């Protein structure tokens, strides 16, 4: 592991409510100069796109998840935890012609 | 809004090279640029490049570079709107290292800030 | 120019919305009377377009904004994953059942424009 | 919607004056040639219309106040005992012979708008 | 009124400016088929005035600014030796060659007026 954009390690959370996972490097990869894409991604299988731009959300992603941008991190919010939260969210620090500098990871328990 | 089926699961030994292919159907293959990425055991996730289904445009991180074979065919059209590709993915100096699950992922949009963006991902390929 | 007569047919939303008039220029006996059958025909479907703008407070434009609020129900996505993706085309054959509806929802606006602006300048 | 195309014909001025888009919207070989022609003759007449209102600075508008002041040697009635009492047929028909006299009226109050408008511009 | 149709047709630039709206008037089987195919040609190069005039913002004027700043290389003359000496019809024969080139710079002008006035009201 090398990846330059840590996020809160790993967090947990109960049925009904709501999580936040950070994600934060230096200021060659964050944050008020490059846009904010967040993934669900289960271990080594089909990952998903969330959010990207910092707030937008992809196609038919629930209402529940939600973004911000402040000047030296991005945040991901899950409201309504439901069952089917239980997994691994990854970042990623990208402009229009770049690539996506992941990050580290950080396993969500819904166990309740 | 289609599938991105990819190759088996091949496994060489280190200094080969393996082709990973990437078929698509269900969406217009020329719209979209194709992302490679991949999950070893030893790191996290890595991007590793995309390229351009109609601009034949490639950039890969540098850490890819002279390491990565990229190509695509050319869509074979079945309606309007739908079409059906292929991207193929090689590798030079192969190691142990570089073991992992690799999907492609076809892109987000078609203007913007998030084009590329790897949107719609592929299934899956075990490596060495 | 820009690319050109329908060039931006299969390009995205965004990029065509730019440079519209370059379709607004080219819209407008056996071989004597099938000739003029299309000239006449061809100032008719122009004049239904011009009449449609005109009672929509749009008479003159290329770009008209309004008042009525979009309704989900037509389609329930983003200005993002229409403008800079969907083309043109795709577009309208997704409205293309809820059309005839808004249609009648810009005339109402036009004409509950004026009417207020009557009493506007009625002061 | 209301009453529908020419339904307040006999309607009172002030009620006939609302949803004046549905006589908008609808105004717009032996067969062959007397159906062309009725094709040719229709865009005629509406574009003698639009041509008006075009030289009036009305282009576009279905309601449209100008400056000409209201002479009252063309009708000396109340407001109230037109649009609430005579109906649009009944109306023109007391204009008719003042409707010429009025229409080179709004044509200079129009010539003589933008040619002070230009020199509005001038600064 | 004034000297009528086209009666400033040798008058000065400057007072042939003045009442425009006299020539926008009266611009709108052997015999049959002659008469019906004038009637047809008409609506045609009159349509094609408004079709400019609609995609230059000028759809219901008669004098008409717009944003083209006058490039000198068309003529580098005064104000004065044109309004008050060329007659109409000596000024156009002298921007003749440039005529179809200031045709493109009115269409960019209101094509990029109008999607500036988009992300005007944006706000
Ligand atoms: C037909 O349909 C295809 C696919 O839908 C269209 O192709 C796509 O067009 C969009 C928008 O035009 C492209 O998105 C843009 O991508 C650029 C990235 O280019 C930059 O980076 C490249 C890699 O680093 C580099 O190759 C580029 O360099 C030039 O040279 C290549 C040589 O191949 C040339 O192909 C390029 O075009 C470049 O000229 C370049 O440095 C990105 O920069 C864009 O973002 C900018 O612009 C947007 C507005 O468009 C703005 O919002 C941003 O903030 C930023 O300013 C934008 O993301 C996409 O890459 C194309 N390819 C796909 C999707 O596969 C094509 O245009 C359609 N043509 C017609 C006629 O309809
Ligand atoms: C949307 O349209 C439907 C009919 O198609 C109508 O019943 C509904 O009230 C509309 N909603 C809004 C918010 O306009
Ligand atoms: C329009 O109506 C038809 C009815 O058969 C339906 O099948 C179609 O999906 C509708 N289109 C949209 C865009 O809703
Ligand atoms: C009214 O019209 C008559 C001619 O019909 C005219 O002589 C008179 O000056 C006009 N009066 C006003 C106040 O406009
Ligand atoms: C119009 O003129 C005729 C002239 O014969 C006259 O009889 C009629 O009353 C006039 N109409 C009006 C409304 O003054
Ligand atoms: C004038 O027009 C010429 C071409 O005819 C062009 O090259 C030049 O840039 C223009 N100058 C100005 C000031 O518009
Ligand atoms: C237009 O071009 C012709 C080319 O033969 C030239 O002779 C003429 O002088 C030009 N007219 C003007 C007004 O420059």
């Amino acid at each position: 592991s090398q990846s330059v954009l840590t996020q809160s390690a790993s967090v947990s959370g109960s049925l009904g409510q709501s999580v936040t996972i950070s994600c934060t490097g230096p200021n060659s990869v964050c944050c008020s100069h490059k846009s904010i894409s967040w993934y669900q991604w289960p271990p080594g299988r089909a990952p998903t796109l969330i959010i990207y731009e910092d707030n937008e959300r992809a196609p038919g992603i629930s209402p529940r998840f939600s973004g911000y941008k402040s000047y030296w991190s991005a945040y991901l919010t899950i409201s309504d935890l439901r069952p089917e939260d239980e997994t691994t969210y990854y970042c990623c620090s990208y402009t229009h012609n770049s690539g996506c500098v992941f990050g580290t990871g950080t396993k969500v328990s819904v166990l309740g | 809004q289609g599938q991105l089926v990819q190759s088996g699961a091949t496994t060489t030994k280190p200094g080969s090279s393996v082709k990973i292919s990437c078929k698509t159907s269900g969406y217009r293959f020329n719209f979209y640029h194709i992302n490679w990425i991949r999950q070893t055991a030893g790191r996290g996730p890595e991007w590793m490049g995309w390229i351009s289904p109609y601009s034949g445009d490639k950039n890969l991180a540098p850490a890819f570079q002279d390491r990565v074979n990229m190509t695509t065919d050319t869509e074979v059209p079945v309606t309007s709107f739908t079409s059906t590709g292929a991207a193929y993915m090689e590798i030079r100096n192969l190691t142990s290292d570089d073991t992992g699950t690799y999907f492609c992922a076809k892109g987000l949009l078609r203007d913007g800030s998030s084009t590329w963006l790897p949107y719609l991902w592929g299934q899956g390929t075990l490596l060495t | 120019f820009i690319l050109g007569f329908l060039g931006a047919a299969g390009s995205t939303m965004g990029a065509a919305s730019m440079a519209l008039t370059v379709q607004a220029r080219l819209l407008l006996t056996v071989w004597g009377i099938k000739q003029l059958q299309a000239r006449v025909l061809a100032v008719e479907r122009y004049l239904r377009d011009q009449q449609l703008l005109g009672i929509w407070g749009c008479s003159g434009k290329i770009i008209c904004c309004t008042n009525v609020p979009w309704n989900d129900s037509w389609s329930n996505k983003t200005i993002n994953e229409i403008w800079d993706n969907m083309t043109w085309m795709q577009w309208e054959k997704e409205i293309d059942n809820y059309t005839q509806h808004i249609y009648t929802l810009l005339e109402v606006s036009q004409i509950q424009q004026e009417k207020n602006e009557q009493e506007l300048l009625e002061l």
